[PDB]
């Protein structure tokens, strides 16, 4: 893997939180009900602005710092910046119980939008329409939506691993008489 | 059981002549909860319309053939006769029974008999034996357990690689047969596992 | 017993004519929850006469 | 006696019998899937009659050396 | 002669019956006599010595949709048997009958609509063992929810409706990732039946996604921990139908799903993927039974033990041993006789006479009620697992192969033994002990009807615990198709 | 036929009384029968996916808007038999549903509009179309002119839905201002690669489905549905939805967008949570389509999507129909009529239903569980197709959120039949008058439709296999 | 009687699409594993009469048969089709 | 108008929606048999008849 840079996305990540709270301090002081002005966007809105900034701080940081800790690109990593974005998130509620309920599941959905691939979109060319399906011809490599008739036995025995009744010959020839 | 027993007049009459006592729940109780509430001639009047509810009305080809407001007759008037046999069987403790001679039925005691449920000629009759056939078959299946033809296979192929035991005592091929098995193979699982030799 | 609740099990308005009163106008429930009419013949029975 | 079962060898042909046609009718979902999804004829796919896409244009001032190829 | 002129005849017949005497339940008795014998016969004319598929018929194919299919190209659902799958038929055939005669007379309003909803639970239970591709199983897998959320929610106890929806929404989770992977199934292998899917051989990666999401289902079907929670509720204010019908028949069908659909397929995912599975029907077994130590409710208590039962069962069948697959289904069927029989005690006995089900009201029952008591040990024995009883040795095969697979989870499982003991026999001293209950005058002892279903849900028990061997000639060949050893 | 129609109406209306309304409903309703029977075999002219272009380049006939325009004659002659069989002969039921002089030439005119669309290959008759829709169902909803809540709402509709159709139009222009075209058949993958219409088309997209209720506007779309007449409600919410998403499907702009990805994904979750609180019928019927809507966008993003979409939009119809058709039938059975427009608001008048008509509530189980997806009803096959198909192309997250919605919408969806199948006081035991012969054979069609239509599954794959491959 | 006798097929002479075929062969795998299974309950069986018979010299009498009996136990058993019929040892 | 009347009572259609109905009727009529035709002429249906008419 190619490493991230952690603070300069942070820097960006930063104003742009800061750039979506300013965006719906306005929307919320236009919105709202009672006798307002342009004082009010800071003053009365809940939190927008420090919402936006820390988790878009918390996320991208945990996101690019564990991506270099682990040395890896995949999805653990989205679950960590997820948990810290519950944290944060959670802690506006001045509760340890949900703090910690706000970290769990807020970190695991990120942990599955990283499983699934990080994305809302597709990729277009992993998927399944656009890539060799079926039976493979002639012992080529089975890829992952292809199907095979007869597997290997070796790179049944490495994928799997030896014991418990999976071995590298069968039973009866490894104990035929040799005769 | 019955086959064209059903009658129009009797079960007609009928239903005014039960639309004149009082309702089944509260004949027998006065609305205080007490038997003898009751009159007597009323009381033998519940009794003998009761015992009519275990009397043949209708038959088989007379439910098939008749109409709608015919039977749904037979259905409202015969649902106040079930009603008031176990109300008063219940409060009252006893059964009507007309006995042989006199036409006159009451209310009475005995009870070791003559008393049976709707659900016993299909279970008893139609379930059970059903399921008794379902143990003797699995009984008699099980002989077609592969067991015995493995065993029986491991003989047959012994006598054909090996057919001198057969000359020998019939009450000793039996151990020459076990002789031959512990000495060498006779399945021949290798032989089907052939690209597994190298 | 009966006392009506909702598919999340919180409580719900049993609605009668008992709100459709001069009482229950200029509140701000929202539209889903606000239950006065403005087109019921008890408010309009002198409707452009 | 009673029991008087279908044999191991019809049993075994009928079966074959049904996985094979569950097989014709797996090539024949495979074979329309590509079917479809495989470029279509202009004629096909926009105008069977007026088949030549090439769009000519106004005449009322058609000028000799607007056409190319 | 004309197939719609047989079927016009029972319709006519039917409706007749049904305008003269007003109920059906006498017809419905008679229809599932019926099944089970017609059953038996197709037994009777089952080969033993064949691994095919028998009386195989189609249905709802493109050229005759309302008939059979004789066709070269199918395109609709598949049915047929092996023998796996006549042994839970003959389970469901033979407790139809008594599910409907265990509520003969307690159902007062509305009883035809009872009668109607029970059989076709049942008739729709029956035909999912039939099934013979994975999308027939599926939809009569989803078709009970309707059914039993009717059911439940107007037959039913105090909490019917929070019992209602949660045996509809636990059930329809699981049920939809069960739906992802077949759907991966069909649009990758393009076929799906139950007949050549063991020759197609995924990539592993991909068994590895297509386990996850039919064992999320089965851990909810079946149930096991941590998704337990709805089991308990669902048995405590449903019908005695319902509790009948589900706990012997529908937490079976999640086994049979394991044997039909993850085994065959799935096996490299099975062999890599067993350890969690362990973990998980061992935390089943032994938190279950401590929380049943500590409750109330009679009918939640024999709940909690169906939960348990069947987590030993998954031990068995998911260890990759004949002995385990044996074992398992004889946990099943033991288990479909027995919990009927305690969900019949305390469901149909005790709630008719005094209509609460707190253990604290109950003591002293064999003083007045010693025939119950009679009944209570001997299904409480039979429960736990006493030898001579198929809960026993379907307990230990499932044991032997656990052991033989891991051998210390399958020891530390032996626990079971114990902890079954525990939770059940703290409730059966408490019943049969003591001084009659201030809080309950008498009442009858148990009615023939009842005698009649306990007696032949003991006698089937004892004989497969006296001599499992007669059910192994329509299993020994499943007792080795679904093992994976080179 | 829809022409002849709406000329001959307009002058055989004008010639008649208030007192004709309903039997002139009924001849086009039988008049459209007829169409639909007759001229129906016009199927053979699609076989191979054979494709037509007509009136120059303007208009574009296959299989798909074919069979959309059968659908749509089958929902404008079930629309129609609303209005024009009374229900009972009471005069309650006079007062309560009523047809207007005008209302049926606007439903045609609709009609119109709609098919104009989906048979739309320019957008000019694309723009020309959806004013046409947009025109005459601001007029329909103001129709009911008596009502404050109408008045209201029409006014609303047609501010946002101009602010909308300039959307579209400033979509358009600039279409045209990169590439001198109005026809998307000038496109191709060299056209799409080498060109940034990204921002272009989707604005198209959004400018068409904001219309429809996709989120986050959904709220003012359910305060029209909410404010307006039941039967006109039912058709309100239904065509409109079937027109701009067929036109959206046929042309395969969005192949795998982002915002389509995002907002997709918040219909579901809003349609599927903030109907949970509701008390009132519509509305809760409003976020059901709402979510529906966000499955059937879920298909913008696939390029072979006809299947799923045709199986999908057919039954989402039919159980619409049939549940707005049930709430119409249980106004008899209620104690309460809350107005002359809206008898029945709140799902709490429902109570009891069982121990009055309970074969209405058979059917009310029925299609509720079809909305669900439970089998063998004909809902589950329809959102299992569309599961295979964005599990085909590599869609995962949202599959799950698919899954997730479904969940969530079971809840919504069985308050109905949770207080349905509740115990009442005071039940009926007799009522001398009798609901109408027609609107009970209707109903019970589409309920024996959604029930036992999965017979014919493997027909309807062979003649898709033919027909449009 | 009529003792059957089937035809031995095996999964590497076969192509996997003639459903017959395969069936033949996983029936005939899993009979053949019977058989030895069988051969080793006679081992069995032998055994416990050389001990009931010898008494305190089983421990010479039957030592090639015990010794027999604990070679052949795990490798004569069920293990089943599937694992050779969906893995080719050639490669 | 005899399965459900227009009101409490049968009485049959007045001649006025009777005109409008056959005229229209007819309209459908042409309408399908103008298109039976065209597509004998397009090659959907058997067209012999019209093959020979028209070399003719
Ligand atoms: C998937 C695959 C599934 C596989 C399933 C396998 C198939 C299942 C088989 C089901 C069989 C069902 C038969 C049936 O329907 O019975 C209904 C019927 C139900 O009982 P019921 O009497 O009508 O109940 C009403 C009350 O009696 C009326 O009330 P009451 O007032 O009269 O109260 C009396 C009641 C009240 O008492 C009690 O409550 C006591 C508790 C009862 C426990 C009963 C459990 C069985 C105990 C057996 C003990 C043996 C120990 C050894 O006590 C009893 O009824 C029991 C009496 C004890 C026996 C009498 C002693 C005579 C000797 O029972 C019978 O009619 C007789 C069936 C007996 C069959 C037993 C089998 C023995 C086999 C013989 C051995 C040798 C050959 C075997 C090989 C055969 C090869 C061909
Ligand atoms: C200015 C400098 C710029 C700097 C450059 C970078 C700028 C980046 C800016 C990013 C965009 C920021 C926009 C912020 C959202 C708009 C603010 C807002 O308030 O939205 C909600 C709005 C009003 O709500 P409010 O008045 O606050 O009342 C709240 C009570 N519920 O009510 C609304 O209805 C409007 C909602 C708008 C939603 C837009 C679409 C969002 C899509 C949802 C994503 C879902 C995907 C994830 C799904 C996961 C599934 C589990
Ligand atoms: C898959 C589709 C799910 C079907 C769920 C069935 C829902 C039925 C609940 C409503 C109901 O009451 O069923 C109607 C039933 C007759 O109901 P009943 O108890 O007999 O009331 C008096 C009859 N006139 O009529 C029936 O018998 C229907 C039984 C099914
Ligand atoms: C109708 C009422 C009348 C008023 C009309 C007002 C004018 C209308 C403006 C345009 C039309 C509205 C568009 C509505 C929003 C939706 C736009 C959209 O979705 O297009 C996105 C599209 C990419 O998305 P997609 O194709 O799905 O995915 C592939 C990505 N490679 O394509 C894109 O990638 C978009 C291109 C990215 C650049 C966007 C331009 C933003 C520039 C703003 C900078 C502001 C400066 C910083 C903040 C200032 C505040 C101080
Ligand atoms: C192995 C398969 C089953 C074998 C057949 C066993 C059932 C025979 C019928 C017994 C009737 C009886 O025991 O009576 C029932 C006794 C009655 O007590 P009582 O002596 O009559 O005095 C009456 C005085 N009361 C009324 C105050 C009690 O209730 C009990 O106190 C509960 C004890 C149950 C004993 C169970 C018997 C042992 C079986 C256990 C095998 C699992
Ligand atoms: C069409 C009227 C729709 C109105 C609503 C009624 C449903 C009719 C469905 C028939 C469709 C068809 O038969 O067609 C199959 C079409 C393509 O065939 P086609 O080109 O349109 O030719 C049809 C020529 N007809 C009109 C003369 C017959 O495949 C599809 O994707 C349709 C998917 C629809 C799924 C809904 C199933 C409903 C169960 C129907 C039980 C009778
Ligand atoms: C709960 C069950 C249902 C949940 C929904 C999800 C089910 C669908 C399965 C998701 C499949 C994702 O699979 C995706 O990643 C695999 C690797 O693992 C990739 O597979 C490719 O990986 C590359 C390595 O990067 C290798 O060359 C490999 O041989 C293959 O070609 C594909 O690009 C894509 O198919």
């Amino acid at each position: 893997f190619h490493p991230y840079n952690t603070l300069g996305l942070a820097t960006q990540s930063a104003m742009v939180g800061l750039g979506a709270g300013v965006v719906a301090a306005a929307a919320r002081n236009s919105l709202a009900t009672g006798p307002r002005n342009i004082l009010t966007t800071f003053s009365k809105s809940g939190g927008v602005v420090t919402i936006f900034t820390g988790a878009s701080i918390a996320y991208v940081f945990t996101y690019c710092s564990a991506a270099n800790l682990r040395e890896r690109k995949d999805g653990w990593n989205h679950m960590w910046a997820g948990a810290a974005t519950g944290a944060v998130l959670g802690a506006r509620t001045k509760l340890v119980p949900a703090f910690i309920g706000w970290t769990v599941l807020c970190g695991a959905a990120c942990g599955l939008f990283g499983w699934t691939g990080a994305r809302f979109n597709a990729d277009r060319k992993a998927s399944l329409e656009q890539s060799p399906k079926g039976f493979v011809q002639e012992d080529a490599h089975q890829t992952f939506w292809e199907v095979v008739h007869r597997r290997p036995l070796s790179l049944t025995v490495e994928q799997l691993g030896e014991g418990r009744g999976i071995n590298a010959v069968p039973i009866a020839t490894a104990t035929e008489a040799p005769n | 059981f019955a086959l064209r027993a059903y009658n129009e007049e009797k079960e007609l009459a009928l239903k005014q002549r039960l639309s004149q006592l009082p309702p089944p729940g509260k004949a027998f109780v006065t609305a205080e909860g007490e038997p003898r509430p009751a009159k007597e001639a009323e009381l033998a009047e519940l009794a003998e319309i009761a015992a009519l509810y275990k009397t043949d009305r209708v038959g088989i080809l007379d439910i098939l053939l008749l109409g709608n407001k015919h039977a749904r007759l037979y259905r409202d008037n015969t649902a106040l006769l079930k009603d008031y046999y176990y109300n008063g069987r219940r409060i009252l403790d006893k059964i009507p029974v007309k006995d042989k001679q006199t036409g006159k039925v009451t209310w009475e005691i005995k009870r070791e008999g003559a008393e049976k449920e709707d659900w016993v000629n299909q279970m008893y009759f139609l379930y059970a034996p059903s399921l008794i056939l379902l143990l003797i078959v699995m009984v008699y299946k099980s002989r077609e357990d592969i067991t015995f033809w493995a065993k029986k296979e491991l003989d047959q192929r012994v006598l054909d690689k090996h057919p001198e035991i057969n000359d020998a005592p019939e009450n000793e091929r039996d151990a020459l047969i076990v002789e031959r098995i512990i000495a060498g193979d006779y399945d021949k699982l290798a032989s089907l596992q052939k690209k597994a030799t190298p | 017993d009966p006392i009506p609740s909702g598919a999340l099990g919180q409580k719900v308005p049993h609605v009668d004519e008992s709100h459709q009163d001069l009482l229950f106008r200029t509140s701000h429930m929202v539209e889903d929850l606000e239950t006065y009419d403005e087109d019921s013949p008890i408010n309009t029975s002198d409707a452009n006469t | 006696t009673f029991f008087h079962p279908k044999s191991r060898e019809d049993i075994l042909n009928e079966e074959a019998k049904i996985v094979q046609a569950l097989n014709n009718q797996r090539e024949l979902t495979i074979k329309m899937h590509e079917l479809k999804r495989e470029e279509k004829d202009y004629a096909h796919s926009y105008s069977p009659l007026f088949s030549d896409p090439v769009p000519q244009g106004g005449s009322i001032g058609k000028a000799p050396g607007s056409s190319r190829e | 002669m004309f197939l719609t002129s047989i079927l016009l005849s029972s319709l006519y017949l039917f409706n007749r019956i049904l305008a003269w005497q007003g109920n059906v339940k006498h017809f419905y008795l008679f229809a599932s006599n019926l099944l089970l014998l017609f059953i038996v016969v197709l037994y009777i004319n089952f080969n033993t010595f064949s691994n095919s598929f028998q009386f195989n018929f189609e249905l709802f194919n493109s050229l005759n949709p309302f008939g059979l299919s004789n066709s070269d190209i199918s395109n609709g659902l598949l049915f047929g048997i092996d023998g796996l799958s006549l042994t839970f038929i003959l389970l469901t055939v033979l407790l139809i009958p008594l599910t409907l005669l265990g509520n003969w007379y307690n159902i007062n309003f509305n009883s035809n609509l009872y009668y109607t909803l029970v059989l076709a639970i049942g008739l729709v239970i029956l035909l999912n063992f039939w099934a013979l591709d994975y999308i027939s199983f599926y939809i009569l897998f989803e078709a009970t929810l309707p059914l039993l959320f009717i059911l439940i929610h107007i037959y039913g106890s105090s909490d019917s409706e929070r019992a209602s929806f949660y045996v509809l929404m636990f059930t329809l989770s699981g049920s939809l990732f069960m739906l992802l992977s077949i759907v991966v199934i069909s649009i990758v292998l393009n076929t799906t039946n139950f007949i050549n899917h063991n020759l197609f051989v995924l990539s592993l990666d991909l068994q590895t996604i297509i386990w996850l999401g039919l064992f999320i289902a089965i851990m909810v079907k079946t149930p096991l921990f941590p998704i337990h929670v709805w089991l308990p509720v669902v048995h405590s204010e449903s019908p005695l139908a319902g509790s009948m019908i589900l706990a012997g028949l529908i937490l079976k069908l999640a086994l049979y799903a394991i044997l039909r659909l993850l085994l065959p397929l799935l096996c490299e995912a099975q062999i890599l993927y067993t350890p969690m599975i362990y973990i998980i029907s061992l935390l089943t077994i032994i938190l279950t039974s401590l929380a049943t130590l500590r409750q109330i409710d009679l009918k939640v208590i024999i709940a909690y033990s169906s939960i348990s039962h069947m987590g030993i069962a998954i031990l068995g069948v998911c260890s990759n041993t004949s002995l385990g697959i044996y074992g398992s289904i004889v946990l099943g069927v033991a288990h479909g006789f027995v919990s009927p029989a305690l969900f019949l005690i305390v469901g149909g006995i005790l709630y008719d006479r005094y209509h609460i089900r707190i253990v604290n009201y109950y003591k002293g029952l064999t003083t007045y009620m010693p025939q119950l008591a009679t009944y209570i040990i001997i299904l409480s024995f039979a429960n736990i697992g006493t030898p001579l009883t198929g809960n026993f040795t379907g307990e230990f095969l499932s044991l032997q192969g656990g052991f033989i697979r891991n051998p210390i989870i399958g020891g530390i499982s032996c626990i079971s033994v114990l902890l079954a003991a525990i939770y059940q026999l703290k409730l059966t001293n408490k019943l049969t002990g003591g001084i009659s209950s201030i809080y309950m005058h008498r009442t009858n002892d148990v009615t023939i009807r009842e005698k009649f279903i306990m007696n032949i849900l003991i006698i089937s028990t004892l004989i497969i615990g006296i001599c499992p061997q007669i059910m192994y000639n329509l299993l020994y060949w499943t007792v080795n198709n679904y093992i994976y050893i080179i | 036929m829809l022409i002849l129609a709406i000329i001959s109406l307009i002058t055989f209306v004008s010639m008649s009384k208030l007192s004709d309304n309903r039997a002139i409903i009924r001849l086009i309703n039988i008049y459209l029968i007829l169409v639909l029977v007759l001229d129906s075999f016009l199927y053979l002219l699609f076989l191979n996916n054979q494709t037509y272009t007509v009136m120059g380049e303007l208009l574009i006939f296959n299989s798909f808007t074919f069979y959309i325009d059968m659908l749509i004659y089958f929902i404008m002659i079930v629309i129609s038999s609303l209005y024009g069989y009374n229900l009972y002969n009471n005069n309650l039921y006079k007062t309560l549903f009523e047809p207007k002089k005008e209302l049926i030439i606007l439903f045609l005119i609709n009609i119109l509009g709609a098919l104009l669309i989906v048979h739309s290959n320019d957008f000019i008759t694309l723009f020309v179309a959806i004013e046409l829709q947009s025109y005459s169902i601001y007029l329909i909803t103001a129709i009911y002119n008596s009502s404050y809540k109408a008045s209201k709402a029409s006014m609303l509709y047609f501010f946002m839905g101009g602010i909308l159709s300039i959307l579209i139009a400033y979509s358009i222009n600039t279409y045209y201002s990169v590439l001198n075209s109005y026809t998307l058949h000038s496109l191709d993958s060299l056209i799409i690669n080498t060109l940034d219409l990204n921002l272009i088309l989707i604005a198209l997209s959004l400018g068409l489905l904001f219309k429809i209720g996709i989120a986050p506007l959904h709220k003012w779309l359910i305060s029209i549905y909410e404010n307006t007449p039941i039967l006109i409600t039912i058709y309100i919410s239904l065509i409109p939805k079937i027109s701009i998403l067929s036109y959206l499907v046929l042309s395969n702009i969005s192949i795998n967008s982002l915002v389509i990805s995002i907002l997709a994904i918040l219909t579901l979750l809003v349609g599927s949570v903030g109907g949970l609180l509701q008390i009132k019928i519509k509305r809760l019927l409003a976020f059901s389509g709402l979510t529906n809507a966000g499955y059937m966008m879920l298909l913008l993003l696939l390029n072979n999507n006809e299947f799923s979409y045709l199986y999908y939009i057919t039954q989402y119809s039919i159980s619409h129909l049939a549940i707005f058709m049930i709430i119409i039938f249980s106004i008899y059975y209620i104690n309460y009529i809350n107005n002359q427009y809206n008898p029945i608001i709140y799902v709490n008048q429902l109570k009891g239903l069982i121990h009055d008509n309970a074969y209405l509530v058979l059917s009310m189980a029925i299609v509720v569980f079809s909305f669900i997806g439970i089998p063998p009803l004909l809902g589950f096959f329809g959102k299992l197709n569309i599961l295979m198909s964005i599990l085909n192309n590599g869609y995962y997250f949202i599959s799950i959120v698919l899954i997730v919605a479904s969940l969530i919408s079971a809840l919504y969806y069985l308050y109905l039949l949770n207080v349905s199948i509740q115990d009442k006081n005071n039940i009926l035991i007799n009522s001398n008058e009798t609901v109408s012969s027609v609107l009970s054979y209707i109903l019970s069609s589409l309920i024996i439709l959604i029930t036992f239509g999965f017979i014919y599954n493997s027909l309807i794959i062979d003649i898709f296999n033919v027909y449009f491959n | 009687s009529e003792h059957q006798r089937p035809e031995l097929v095996s999964f590497d002479d076969i192509n996997y699409n003639d459903h017959k075929k395969v069936r033949e062969a996983q029936e005939s795998y899993t009979r053949e594993q019977f058989i030895r299974l069988e051969a080793l309950k006679t081992v069995r069986k032998a055994l416990e009469k050389c001990y009931e018979e010898s008494g305190p010299n089983h421990f010479e009498d039957c030592k090639n048969l015990a010794e027999q009996y604990l070679d052949m136990l795990p490798t004569h058993r069920l293990q089943g089709y599937l694992g050779y019929q969906r893995n080719d040892p050639s490669k | 108008e005899w399965l459900d009347p227009v009101k409490g009572k049968f009485a049959r259609p007045s001649v006025k929606f009777l005109r409008v109905a056959t005229m229209l009727g007819f309209a459908v009529g042409f309408g399908a048999a103008y298109a039976r035709s065209s597509l004998r002429f397009f090659g959907v249906t058997e067209n012999a008849r019209e093959y020979k008419k028209d070399e003719a």
